Formats: C-alpha cells, structure tokens, sequence
C-alpha cells in the first residue's frame, strides 16, 4: 500500500513533512480510538 | 421627455447613445514584426 | 428535440475534494556542451552571485517570477501571497492550523485560491493608489496659499 | 522558403467590414481578405481586450505582405457613429506631430463594403418584440446612410471608384417558414438594387 | 493642526480650487457658483481641519558658512542654470572645474589620449539636493509655485550627472556613494577601485 | 591667473563636436560610439 | 501672513505597489525598528534577510571563513528615505511632533547601516550608489569592483526606493510620467498601461520596493558551499555627454562594445569561452517613455552590431517595467533577478504588454520583443543575459551576466564533480531552512 501511494507521488520521498501536516498529526493521535504508542512530541503535556 | 419616451420606449433612447469617438482607434499595419515571431514559434516547436 | 436535450439535464454523480500544495522548489538542469581548462581561470578574480531577493508590486522574486513567466500563480503562489498579504493567520489555538485573518475563519491550502485569488490579483500588482497616508494624489492633495 | 520570399509579390484591395466577429461567416472573409494582400477595416460592437486579443491573433495567423488591418470600436445602430465612422474613414492618412500628437483621419476609398453586421435576440431590458422593428433600421436604413455616406466621401474626395456592396441576402424568401427572421427581411433588398 | 469650533466667514475662490476644497472637507465645507462673476464662494463649517501659522525658537545660532557675497554667477555660471539646480548643485560645479584647473583646463582634452567610455565620476552625499527636496515637500503642500524638475534635482546623483552635462561630457563610469558624514572617502575608495 | 581675475573659467559648452554638422554628425553619432580610436583633432580646435 | 489649506486635483489615479497587507510584522521586524525607521528601510531590511536565505541564514556564518573586515555593503539609490525627509519637511514647518532622528534616517546610507547593525555586523566596506533610475547596476559595478581588488571577499549589492505623494507631483511636473487621465481616455486599463517598446508607449509607471543580491568571490562560493546563481561577467556604468536638448537619451553605455574582440564585452565572454552570439537575452530598462525606449533599442542594436553579432540572430528582450513598474532606486536590481531567474530554468518572460511594436524599432535587425513566453526545456539551453539601465543625468549601466555552470568547468573532473556534491546538499538544506 505504502509504495502503491508514493509511487503516484515520488516527490514525498524527497520533502519535508508540511510545516501544517505536522499539528494535524499530533492532533489525531489526541483523538485516536486507542492512545498511540510512541511519544510524537515534547511539551508540556509529555508526562500525558 | 417622458411624451418622447412613452412613444418610443424604454430600450429605443437608451440603446441610441453614442458610442464612437475618433481618439479610441487601433491600427496595425505590421507585417514585419508579427511574421518574425511568427516564424521563431514554427521554428522552435517543430513536430510533424 | 435540440433545446429539450439542452433542456434536459441530468447529473453523473462527482465525488471530488481537491486541494493545492507542492514540494520545495527544485532546479532543471539545461543540456551545455563545454570545453573547457580547469586551472587557468582565477576563482579569486571572478564574481559570482550567491543569491539574491525582492520586495515589489508582485511580492518576493519567487512570486513575482511566478506571474511574469507564467502569467498565474501555483499552489504555493497563492499561499505566498495569501501570507505576504496576510489573508492568512497561524493559531495554536485549538484546531491548530492556518485561519483566515480577516473573518477568524480556518483555511485549508485548496480553498486559499478560490476564496482569496480574485481578491490578490485586485489589490497585488497594479492598481488604484490605496490611501495608506491618509491623502490621495489624484483625488486631494493638501494645499496651504 | 528565404528563395520565396526575396521574389514575392502582392496586390491591394480596400475592404470595410462589419460583423467580422468570432466564430463567424465574416471572421473566416476577414482572415481571407488578409490572405489576399488587402486592407481591411474591421469593426467590433465589444471594444473589450478580449475581443482586441482576438483579431490580433488572426492578423497574425492570415496577414501577407501589403497587409493593414484595422479595428474599431463601432455602433451600426448608431447614425452618429456611422457618419463619425467614414468621416474618419475618408479624411487624410496624415500623422501631425507638434507640441502634442495628432493622429489625422486615414482616408482610404473603400473597393468592398461588407455589411456582416448581425444583431442577435438578447433581451435583459425587456426589449423584445420591438427588435424586428429596430432592426429594419439597422439591416437596411442605416446601412442605406452607410452606403450613402460612402457615396458622399466618393463624390466630394472625387473618385469614380465604384465601392462594390455585397449585400448579405437571406437564401431563398418564401420556401422557408422555420427562419422566422433571415427570410422576411432581406427580400427588400430587390426593392434596394 | 487646528479644528474651527464654528463656521468661518466666506472667501472668494476660483471654480477649479473651490472645486478642491470640497474634495477634503465635502461634508466639512461649502462652495457655490456665484452667477455674475462665475466664481465660487468657499466656507468652510464646523469641523474642518485648518492648518495656523507659529513659530518656533531653536538652539543653534551659529554654523560654518561659506563666506557672505559667494556668488556662482561671479565664477562665471550661467543665471538659467543658478535657477534650475540646487544651492548644493552650485557648489560641485565651480569646485570641478577648479578641480581641473589644478592641471588642464579643456574637460576634452582628456579625450585625446582616453576614449571617453573610461572616464568616471564617483561623487558622494551624505544627502545631497536638500534645498530642492526641501523645496518640493514645502511647494506641494503649499501648492506655492515650485520648479518642474525637482524631483531630478533632489537625486543626489544628479549633481555631478549637470557637471557632466555642462562640463566633461563623458562617456563613462558614473557612481555616487552615500557615506552619511564618511562619503567622500568612501568615494575615493570606488574612485580607485 | 588668467582664470581667476578674467572670470574666465567657467564656460558653458554649445557642444559644437557633437552636432558641427547637422547632416552626417547625427549619422556618424552611431559610428562613433562603435569603433574604438575615434578621437578629437586638436588643430581644428577640438573638433570630432 | 497666513497660510491658509487648500486642496489639488493630480493626475496619476495609479502606481505599482506591495500587495496590500504587506507588514514588516508579519515577516518578524520589532515594532520598534518599523516606528523609527523610514518605510524604504523596512524594504530593504526584509530583502536582505530573504536573500540571504537563499543560501545562508546566520550572516555571521560568513565570519568563519572570512575575517568581517572583508564585508562589503554596497546598497544604491535613487533618493531613498523619502518618506523620513517629507516627513521632517511638513514636521518642522507644522511645529508637528516628529521624530529626532529624522536626519540620521533620511542619509540614502542609513537604511543598510540599519540592516549592518540589526543583522549582518560585518566590520568592512560599506558603499552607497546613487545611479537615479540606475543605481541598481551601478550598485552591483561597485559590489564587483570591491571584490577583486581584496578589500572585501563578500558584498551586499542592490537598490531600493520608495513611492510617495511628492516623488509622483515631481514626475508628473517633469512630464516623464504617464498621464492616467490620458490613459482612461484611450480604454487602457491599470494593468496595461506599462508598455515596453509599444506604438503607443506614453511614459512610465512609477512604483516602489527594494531588492538585493549577495556577490561574492568563486573561490569562496565553492569554499562555503553556497548556491551559484551566475557568473558576473562584467558591469559597467557609462556617462552621456554635453548637450543642451532635454528629450535627447544618453547612448554612452556603447563605450563597452568598443573594441570588437579586444572590446570588453566580448573579451568577459570570450574568457569564459562564450561567443557574442551567444548572448541570447538583454534585460533592456524599457521604460516605456518614448524617449527611452527607441534610444536603448538603438544602443542595443549598435553593441551588437559593431562586434560581430551574426546577421539576424537576435537579443530576445524582455520588458519587466511593464509588469513590476518603475522603481527607480530598485530597477535593475529586479531586472537582476529576473535574469538569473532567466539563466536557471532557461525561460524567457514575455511583456505581455505588448499589443503593437513601434514601427520605428524595424530598423534594428538584432532586436527582437517577444508578446509571449518563450520557455526553455532542458533540451533547449540559454548562456548569457544582459542588464541594462539608464538613469537621469547621463546615468547609463550595463551587466553581464553569464549561467552557473559556465564556473564549474574550471574545476577539473575530478574537483567538478565534489563541488556538485557540495552544492546539492546545500540545496536540501537549503529548502529546509526556507
């Protein structure tokens, strides 16, 4: 599936992530049905 | 007026002002200029 | 039978959510043949250019450029210029994302063209003098006899 | 095609065109008139940069050597633009510069007069109904002032030119029901020869 | 900046600078054709903005000034150019040309043995023209009478572009460094360079 | 000496090199420009 | 005495102006730089900090190859700080509160000693042009000029200046500026009205803005890794000469074409092993006055002419003015980039402009105006450009500029291909940073 996308779009193997794809990320793994496995950020809200 | 217009109507006197003035003309007599360009774009874009 | 056709529309069903975004600028190599020595030209005695910017009627040198070559402004054409114009504001509010400035309203990158474009192309480049210093030239300019 | 071109030729002929819009019968006379080495007046009803970008990427396309075309803004409806339009016409083609510019009208006696000009039903102002009745000025009185204002231009100036009309007439009057317009108006044009 | 508590008493004005009063007030002033003499009255209402004359004491009585009865005309500069350039134009002239005098005199004799391309002039200002711009920001706002050219006389560059005009005739290099008080060598460095 | 007590040193040049004759000066404007040793004769006074 | 208010009725309705909403704010400046510093200043300040970006950020990056002695300034204009003198002007004589500073901020200089202490504090050269119209390219011969000399190994070239109520009333009374009122009348929109080289060409726009470029040595390039945008083959500002007649152009900026194969036009080409033919575009002024335009036409027509320019292979010319106005400090600085923008990707920008070519310009056979884009694939390359400006009072310019990898054939394979290496990974890192 992976490389089924990024084959239609090679150039996301090149960039960066978009400056406002990255607090759309971190806002879903605060509304994900089970609470995400890693840590995605250091904040203030890092001991949650 | 208003005789002038129920007589003749409301699109009549509105449609009849003028609209020609002698400062608005364009004149293209260049061949000389149109046919450079013209010849470079075949030139370049050359296919069939 | 021609104007009933007409007459008679219909609709096939469109699914479609677009939106409008691109990666970073990259460069198009041109194909130079060169022959050339290496050593004889000093590099101390040369100048080149580094880089370069510009702040102008169209914005910077990468939107600017945009509408001399092309004539129209890219995905990232308009989100520039919606941003040096400041149509576009950064929250961290919650929904975490890029708003409108004027209304307080949230914006996606698709809509940034359809939704402010019309109003860029108007009040960006050449235009009627907007009165930032309270007198207009062509209307009225203060005069003291 | 440098070897074609070093011994090319040309010939003249003076044209006014009305109705030479896009997409049209005249459009495609217009285009072919350049293509025959002729100066062709050319009259638009939209003055608009749409319309003005549009003859020129026909003059560009069809125009040979000898070749002047000319656009206007115009109004056929208009008897003040129509003897406003071959006062310009038939004046000098002189160009005085002093202190300020001056562009003096071109006179050019006109060999074909092309009355293409072809007012359609668009009826926002509630004008409908009346049109057929403006009309009949248009398609035939105030291109009888056309073509008398030309004859004026020809008489004073002094040529025995003969400007050749072609007068648009509808196909066949009277086997046609189904028109509505072309074939009613254009069978007074026996009445006018 | 003032603003009048009640209305002023009316004044005579002309059609065209009545006209222009009530293009800053419009709600704020008033002005009327008067039929006889076809002028227009202006009287400006309550609420209007008026601009009254002060004055102000300042705290420098003193400066090093080039000594009183200077004239450029006795130098031998022509009156028409003493009118059309700055005070500061006045000074960079004459002190070229005594410039030369320290060798040659003829500003073409530096074309025989140079092709005028490699003639340069790099002359600095800290701001250069300040009378002529002064002259401008002062006269428009006043609409008092003020010379045509300002805005080409306020460049600092356009100093020495009259010296080069009037004198060298160069065809070469010209340059004009702003040093703020550091300008003149700071121009000897690109002089050099 | 001479220029100080004459009023002597400046002189506002008519610039008769540039136009001294009216006809070929404004044609030889552009061959001067062009080739490089094109000077000024000084017996003639200066002349181009 | 008394001074009594008053009203005028002007004639330019229209200028070319920054997007409205432009703030300094928005870009990061302190609100206490945009309050005592002049609006050109907040032009030229910006610029820097953007054209740095295009390979460095932290300018004091450039101190760790370089000793700061050996950065240069070199920042033109044509006025500049205008609004800081108006604003002095009306202050003093309306006894209105003004700032203290106003003289320091009204110094043509100050706005990039603004930007030396705010951002780069480099200890060396600090130059400060005024070219009028053409500062700009008179800006970047002396940019050049501190560079090969050793009294500096980086520059900061450019120009800036701004549009205000009194720099328009100054055209509009020296004639030079197009008449809107005029313009209406000849159903010219505000778009179209800015025409390079036109029949119809009535006098220029003028606008406002600023912009900079980063000149610096080869070696050093190479050295810290940075972005080459093109070689600086030559720049040059050339004088007129003495004459009376006011509409009369200035055509000295032929004195670099003098010479043929010993000229110093073909000679900067010829070192790089570039033919004459092989300037492909010239960024003209294309001022579309009608003085300018025909007189840079014929300058253009005749620097090719007398080296050797192949009979009809033509300068294909681009007219910017009739897209971003006429700015006059900032000029040929836009033209500059514009150019290297040109050389890179290889396209060459229409002026769109463009309904007519005056029938006078036929007598040039190597001019060519080009209505529409003409883009350059990569199986279709460009060489060479070149800008130039005419400014008031006899200010002429020229530069010439060469593409990038013109420089990266002196490197030896070997050194040719760790230099590719260096530079892509800028680039990445550069794309980040931006």
């Amino acid at each position: 599936a992976i490389t089924a996308l990024l084959q239609r779009y090679p150039d996301a193997e090149t960039v960066v992530l978009h400056p406002a794809d990255v607090p759309f990320f971190v806002e879903l793994c605060k509304t994900l049905g089970k609470p995400v496995n890693f840590v995605p950020v250091i904040d203030k809200d890092v001991r949650r | 007026i208003d005789l002038v217009t129920a007589e003749l109507g409301s699109d009549w006197p509105r449609l009849v002002a003028p609209t020609f003035d002698a400062r608005k003309a364009v004149v293209f007599d260049d061949r000389w200029a149109s046919a450079r360009e013209d010849l470079v774009k075949l030139w370049l874009a050359e296919e069939x | 039978e021609m104007s009933g056709a007409a007459d008679x529309x219909x609709x096939x069903x469109x699914x479609x959510x677009x939106x409008x975004x691109x990666x970073x600028x990259x460069x198009x190599x041109x194909x130079x043949x060169x022959x050339x020595x290496x050593x004889d030209v000093d590099p101390a005695d040369l100048v080149v250019i580094v880089g370069g910017a510009e702040l102008g009627p169209y914005g910077s040198s990468r939107t600017r450029f945009e509408m001399e070559v092309s004539g129209e402004l890219s995905a990232a054409g308009v989100l520039e210029l919606a941003w040096t114009t400041g149509m576009v504001k950064w929250e961290d509010d919650p929904k975490a994302g890029w708003y409108d400035t004027e209304t307080g309203e949230l914006v996606p990158e698709c809509e940034i063209v359809e939704r402010y474009h019309d109003a860029v192309v108007e009040r960006c480049g050449i235009r009627e003098f907007v009165d930032d210093g309270a007198i207009d030239p062509d209307h009225a300019s203060p005069l003291l006899v | 095609x440098x070897x074609x071109x070093x011994x090319x030729x040309x010939x003249d002929e003076v044209a006014v065109v009305t109705g030479a819009s896009k997409g049209s019968i005249a459009a495609s006379v217009v285009g072919q008139l350049l293509d025959g080495g002729a100066t062709v007046i050319a009259t638009t009803s939209r003055l608009d940069d749409d319309r003005l970008a549009f003859y020129k990427q026909l003059y560009r396309d069809h125009a040979r050597f000898d070749a002047t075309l000319w656009v206007v803004p115009a109004n056929m409806a208009s008897y003040s633009d129509i003897d406003k339009l071959v006062e310009w016409v038939g004046t000098e083609q002189t160009e005085s510069l002093g202190p300020q510019s001056i562009h003096l009208k071109d006179a050019q006696t006109p060999t074909l007069l092309f009355p293409f000009a072809a007012p359609r039903v668009a009826g926002d102002m509630s004008e409908v109904g009346s049109r057929a009745e403006m009309e009949m000025k248009v398609l035939l009185w105030a291109v009888q002032r056309l073509i008398s204002g030309l004859s004026k231009i020809g008489a004073e100036r002094d040529i025995a030119s003969r400007l050749h009309v072609v007068l648009p007439g509808s196909p066949n009057r009277g086997m046609f029901g189904g028109d509505g317009a072309y074939g009613e108006a254009k069978s007074a044009l026996d009445a006018l020869e | 900046s003032v603003f009048l508590d009640k209305d002023f008493t009316f004044v005579v004005s002309s059609e065209a600078d009545a006209r222009a009063f009530v293009q800053f007030d419009p709600e704020h002033t008033v002005a009327r054709p008067l039929p006889d003499s076809s002028d227009w009255e202006v009287t400006r209402k309550a609420g209007t903005e008026i601009r009254v004359p002060r004055k102000t004491k300042l705290s420098r009585t003193v400066g090093a000034q080039i000594p009183t009865g200077f004239d450029p005309t006795v130098w031998g500069i022509s009156p028409d150019m003493a009118s059309s350039i700055d005070r500061v134009a006045l000074w960079n002239i004459v002190a070229t040309v005594d410039a030369f005098l320290s060798s040659g005199f003829t500003p073409t004799e530096l074309m025989r043995w140079v092709h005028p391309s490699q003639v340069a002039s790099t002359q600095g200002t800290g701001m250069g023209g300040m009378t002529s711009m002064q002259t401008m920001y002062h006269g428009n706002l006043l609409g008092r009478a003020k010379p045509n050219d300002i805005l080409q006389e306020v460049l600092p560059n356009v100093v020495a572009a009259h010296v080069m005009q009037s004198y060298v005739g160069g065809y070469g290099a010209m340059v004009h460094p702003v040093g703020a008080c550091a300008t003149a060598a700071v121009s000897v460095e690109e002089g050099v360079d | 000496v001479s220029a100080i007590a004459g009023g002597r040193p400046m002189y506002e040049k008519p610039a008769d090199r540039r136009f001294d004759h009216d006809v070929p000066e404004k044609r030889q404007e552009a061959a001067m420009l062009l080739s490089t040793d094109a000077r000024l004769g000084e017996n003639d006074q200066y002349v181009l | 005495e008394i001074r009594v208010p008053r009203k005028t009725k002007l004639s330019r309705t229209v200028g070319a102006q920054i997007p409205t909403g432009f703030d300094p704010t928005v870009w990061g400046i302190s609100p206490d730089m945009a309050s005592s510093i002049d609006r050109v200043a907040l032009w030229n300040i910006v610029a820097t900090v953007d054209a740095f970006l295009s390979s460095g950020f932290t300018p004091t990056e450039l101190m760790r190859w370089v000793h700061p002695s050996q950065v240069a300034s070199t920042q033109g204009t044509g006025m500049g700080g205008m609004t800081s003198m108006q604003t002095m002007y009306h202050g003093n004589l309306l006894g209105r509160a003004k700032p203290n500073d106003i003289l320091q901020e009204v110094l043509p200089n100050v706005v990039a000693a603004h930007v030396m202490q705010s951002y780069v504090g480099g200890y060396g050269a600090m130059v400060h042009p005024v070219g009028a119209c053409a500062t700009a390219a008179v800006s970047v011969e002396e940019g050049v000029d501190k560079i090969k000399l050793g009294k500096a190994d980086l520059v900061i070239a450019g120009g800036f200046d701004d549009l205000t109520l009194e720099a328009i009333i100054g055209f509009g009374d020296m004639a030079a500026t197009a008449d809107t009122e005029m313009m209406r009348a000849k159903g010219i929109s505000d778009s179209k009205f800015s025409r390079a080289n036109d029949r119809r060409r009535l006098g220029f726009l003028e606008a406002q803005g600023g912009g900079t470029i980063l000149l610096a040595r080869g070696d050093l390039a190479l050295k810290m890794g940075l972005p080459v945008l093109a070689v600086v083959g030559y720049a040059q500002s050339f004088a007129d000469g003495v004459h009376t007649s006011i509409p009369a152009p200035g055509l000295g900026a032929l004195g670099a074409a003098r010479g043929g194969r010993e000229s110093t036009l073909a000679r900067s080409l010829a070192q790089l092993g570039v033919g004459a033919d092989d300037i492909a575009v010239i960024s003209k002024h294309d001022t579309s006055t009608l003085a300018n335009d025909p007189n840079e036409t014929e300058l253009h027509e005749r620097i090719a002419d007398s080296m050797g320019r192949a009979p009809g292979n033509p300068l294909f010319i681009v007219s910017q003015k009739t897209l971003t106005g006429h700015a006059k400090g900032g000029a040929a600085v836009f033209q500059m980039m514009g150019l290297c923008q040109i050389l890179r990707d290889g396209v060459i920008p229409p002026n769109r402009s463009l309904d007519c070519v005056d029938d006078e310009l036929a007598t040039s056979g190597h001019f060519v105006w080009v209505r529409e884009p003409l883009d350059l694939r990569g199986k279709f390359p460009l060489k060479a450009g070149l800008v130039t400006s005419l400014g008031f009072g006899h200010v002429s310019g020229l530069v010439a500029l060469v593409h990038p990898e013109a420089f990266i054939a002196a490197l030896d394979p070997s050194e040719r291909e760790d230099y590719r290496t260096r530079a892509e990974q800028r680039m990445l890192a550069g794309q980040r940073r931006l």
